[PDB]
């Protein structure tokens, strides 16, 4: 399936709903799901929500 | 960075 299990932030992203998971540049996101094209979600800091798909990059 | 995406979220 090619699943991202865990990503890079290439960006700021700052929630502003609340099923969104803010993050800064640089911190390895969990990736719990990346088949929406849009919006995957993660864990970070023990925290889950969506993201936007194009703001990281997918390691390994 | 690039503009946030306007697909509607699925639901978690």
């Amino acid at each position: 399936l090619g699943s991202v299990r865990w990503a890079r932030a290439l960006y700021d992203f700052e929630a502003l709903e609340e099923d969104e998971l803010g993050f800064r540049s640089g911190e390895v996101v969990e990736v719990l799901d990346s088949s929406n094209p849009s919006w995957w979600t993660g864990r970070l800091h023990n925290k889950l929500g969506l993201f936007p798909a194009n703001y990281v990059a997918p390691m390994m | 960075p690039p503009p946030r995406p306007t697909a509607p979220k699925p639901l978690l």
